[PDB]
């Protein structure tokens, strides 16, 4: 299937601190409303995908499975 | 205040003839801080070589 | 405060002595400008007491005796509208804040109770209305006009006056100039010290580091980049500092014109 | 992290992961402690400008110092808004200026002494305004002033090659 | 210190040059400021690296100088339009702008040479020795009003 | 010097002089009206 990302997969990139500013920085981040794979788990069993530069991960899940 | 004028009579007035900076009392060791090493009394103590 | 830095800088000759004899320029001429401007009048005249001018109120301009800061109204309305190292430090201004409104209220007292007098040598005193009979012949209607219609001239010069306060604060941008030169400084400090982070072309922005993993015979070509660096930088700022000085200098200049010709006087020159 | 400076207890909330603090412009502010990740905060230690006071070679060797950026507290003694002044003692008189030092204080030569006083706007004059008083001038007096005013500056000619090398 | 404008602007001229003259002296880090001492100790491969160095720090030393001429050129420049228009206006005529051409009541102007610029000789007016009056804003004469 | 020179300026002060004295002898004699016309 497919979905787009919303704002999503933003992270701290540096753990610096700063307060109440903006900052501007050159990374590899998720672009927004980008469309995302989306698989299940019910069975089949899953496919290798590969890691060209970075993932993002996300479940929504209320087994541990 | 010659000096900076390269003058040996100085008119009345306001000069800025240098700056002045607070040195650095002391040196502050340098460090994190640490916690573990790695074996070295299990391969000198060993019991059985 | 690196030795070996200032070791080399000493191959560059007298460059910062020179920029800072141009800075050194500009200060002057930013106090000599206030001076021009405002100290016109020679002596400080109070206002009296009793504070009836014939119908006008001019309760929106005088000093206020309530506040500490003794400003106007509108005084107090203007320093609320507009608001906002290394080696860097801006000197405070000659006048405080607070003799600039003495200034100001002086010639306030001067032009409401001598007119023009009071610019030309001894300040004479004169009843309001005559001096505002004066001005009308000033500009070719006959002097009874204003007397036949002293009640109305006055309401509507109060209602004009009472307009303006409201005017100047719904306005959103009527302080475009002062707020922007404020603006235009602080970003060229900002600008100037961001800078610093710069490699230009050097292995690393910090000198330390430069200076730590690195022999010194290639130190030096390492240090040569941020040396020229950073001192071109410097040297643009300075630049741009005597382009804007000389613009406002030819403002201030203006100013201290219209200050002379129509506070002091009557002016025919149209507009 | 290397740098100099004098280090506060600090009272900004740094996150658990965080090592550093930082303003605008990149300028380290702050920093948690490796050992009891105890926030401080960091201030360059004070330096500034020294500037001299003197009223002429002419009139004595007597000079006056102000530091500038600075207060004395950690440097006869005084201190000004524009930094604190050495040398000068302040009286409560007030005079027309002649040595500006800054934020309306000015300094001059006594006599025998350099005094540093508040500036003096002019005397005051209290003109008697009433709703039926005039008041006319019975003379004269015609005065002549000189203005002067710079109209032109040295014409300059430069060879560049021969000042580029010789 | 009454012409200090004219001495000024001579002094500025004076010292913009001495730098500029000075200004040979630095090395701008090549090992040594004379070019013919550079061509006589060196092969030419080398020296030519050394003395790219010599040129382009002498080359940055004459472009400010001539930036700051043209910033000083504007200025006087401006100068010498006030002055253009101070002498027209009144010399050449009365002016009813109020201090413009001095302090009082303007009569009449003169203008002397001075060896950068001029002196004007302002003539003006000055009223003194005031008196109290009463006065009054009209007359009325047969119920009619009358004003001068 | 070094190529650096200081080239003479057009109008010599004498003549300068002379254009002061004919300004002050047209105020004298004439007033306003020498910068009008006749
Ligand atoms: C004609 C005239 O001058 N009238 C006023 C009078 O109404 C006022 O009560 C007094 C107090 O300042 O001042 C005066
Ligand atoms: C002389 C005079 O009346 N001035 C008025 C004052 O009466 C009034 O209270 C105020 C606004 O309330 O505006 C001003
Ligand atoms: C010994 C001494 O300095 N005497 C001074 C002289 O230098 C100065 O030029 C003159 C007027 O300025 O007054 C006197
Ligand atoms: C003039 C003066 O004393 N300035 C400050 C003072 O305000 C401050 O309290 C003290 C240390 O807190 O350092 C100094
Ligand atoms: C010795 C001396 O003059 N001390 C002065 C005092 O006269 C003045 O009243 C005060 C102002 O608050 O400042 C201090
Ligand atoms: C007729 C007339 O003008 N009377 C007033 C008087 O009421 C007032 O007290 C004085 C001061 O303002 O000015 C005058
Ligand atoms: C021209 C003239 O003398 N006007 C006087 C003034 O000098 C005096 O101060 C005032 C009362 O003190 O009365 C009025």
């Amino acid at each position: 299937a497919y979905t787009n990302s919303f704002t999503r997969g933003v992270y701290y990139p540096d753990k610096v601190f700063r307060s109440s500013v903006l900052h501007s920085t050159q990374d590899l981040f998720l672009p927004f409303f980008s469309n995302v794979t989306w698989f299940h788990a019910i069975h089949v069993d899953n496919p290798v995908l590969p890691f060209n530069d970075g993932v993002y991960f996300a479940s929504t899940e209320k087994s541990n499975i | 205040t010659k000096c900076t004028l390269k003058s040996f009579t100085v008119e009345k007035g306001i000069y800025q003839t240098s700056n002045f900076r607070v040195q650095p009392t002391e040196s502050i060791v340098r460090f994190p801080n640490i916690t573990n090493l790695c074996p070295f009394d299990e391969v000198f103590n060993a019991t059985r070589f | 405060d690196s030795t070996e830095c200032s070791n080399l800088l000493l191959q560059y000759g007298s460059f910062c002595t020179q920029l800072k004899r141009a800075l050194t320029g500009i200060a002057v001429e930013q106090d000599k400008n206030t001076q021009e401007v405002f100290a016109q009048v020679k002596q400080i005249y109070k206002t009296p007491p009793i504070k009836y001018f014939g119908g006008f109120n001019f309760s929106q301009i005088l000093p206020d005796p309530s506040k500490p800061s003794k400003r106007s109204p509108i005084e107090d309305l203007l320093f609320n509208k507009v608001t906002l190292f290394n080696g860097l430090t801006v000197l405070p201004p000659l006048l405080t804040d607070e003799m600039i409104a003495q200034y100001t209220s002086a010639l306030l007292a001067g032009t409401i109770t001598s007119g023009w007098t009071f610019g030309a040598g001894p300040a004479l005193q004169i009843p309001f209305p005559m001096q505002m009979a004066y001005r009308f012949n000033g500009i070719g209607v006959t002097q009874n006009v204003l007397y036949e219609n002293q009640k109305l001239i006055a309401n509507q010069f109060n209602s004009a006056i009472g307009k303006i306060q409201d005017s100047l604060s719904s306005t959103p941008s009527a302080l475009g100039k002062l707020q922007d030169v404020v603006n235009h400084n602080a970003q060229a400090l900002n600008t100037l010290v961001k800078q610093l982070s710069s490699k230009f072309g050097a292995i690393s922005s910090v000198l330390n580091d430069i200076l730590s993993r690195l022999d010194p015979p290639e130190a030096e070509v390492q240090i040569d980049r941020l040396i020229t660096g950073r001192l071109q930088s410097l040297q643009t700022y300075v630049t741009q500092q005597l382009i804007r000085a000389a613009e406002i200098r030819a403002s201030a200049n203006l100013a201290a014109t219209k200050m002379s010709e129509c506070v002091l006087g009557q002016s025919k020159r149209v507009d | 992290l290397t740098g100099t400076g004098v280090l506060t207890e600090s009272n900004k909330k740094f996150l658990p992961f965080q090592q550093f603090g930082r303003d605008i412009a990149d300028t380290t502010d702050a920093v948690r402690d490796p050992q009891t990740l105890e926030i401080l905060d960091i201030t360059p230690c004070s330096f500034g400008g020294v500037s001299v006071i003197t009223p002429g070679t002419n009139t004595s060797n007597q000079v006056a110092v102000l530091y500038q950026g600075v207060n004395c507290t950690e440097v006869n003694v005084f201190q000004t808004r524009a930094g604190c002044l050495i040398g000068a003692e302040y009286v409560n008189s007030s005079y027309e200026c002649d040595i500006p030092i800054g934020a309306g204080i000015c300094a001059s030569y006594q006599t025998q002494s350099i005094i540093a006083y508040t500036m003096s706007l002019g005397a005051e004059n209290s003109v008697a305004y009433s709703n039926n008083s005039i008041a006319i001038p019975t003379n004269f007096t015609i005065s002549v002033t000189t203005e002067i005013l710079p109209v032109s500056m040295t014409k300059t000619s430069v060879d560049c090659t021969m000042y580029i090398c010789g | 210190s009454a012409l200090g404008k004219l001495q000024d602007v001579v002094n500025h001229n004076a010292q913009a040059l001495n730098t500029l003259v000075k200004q040979l002296s630095s090395k701008f880090g090549a090992i040594s400021s004379v070019l013919n001492d550079i061509l006589s100790r060196l092969d030419p491969p080398e020296a030519e690296v050394q003395i790219d160095r010599l040129i382009t720090g002498r080359l940055q030393s004459l472009q400010t100088y001539v930036t700051q001429q043209l910033i000083r050129a504007a200025e006087i420049r401006a100068s010498a339009n006030l002055a253009a228009t101070k002498m027209s206006e009144c010399v050449l005529g009365q002016s009813k702008r109020v201090d413009f051409c001095g302090k009082g009541y303007h009569l009449m102007s003169f203008p002397q040479s001075a060896p950068h610029g001029v002196v004007f000789l302002h003539v003006t007016y000055v009223p003194a020795q005031e008196k109290n009056f009463t006065t009054a804003p009209a007359i009325c004469h047969d119920g009619k009003a009358h004003f001068p």
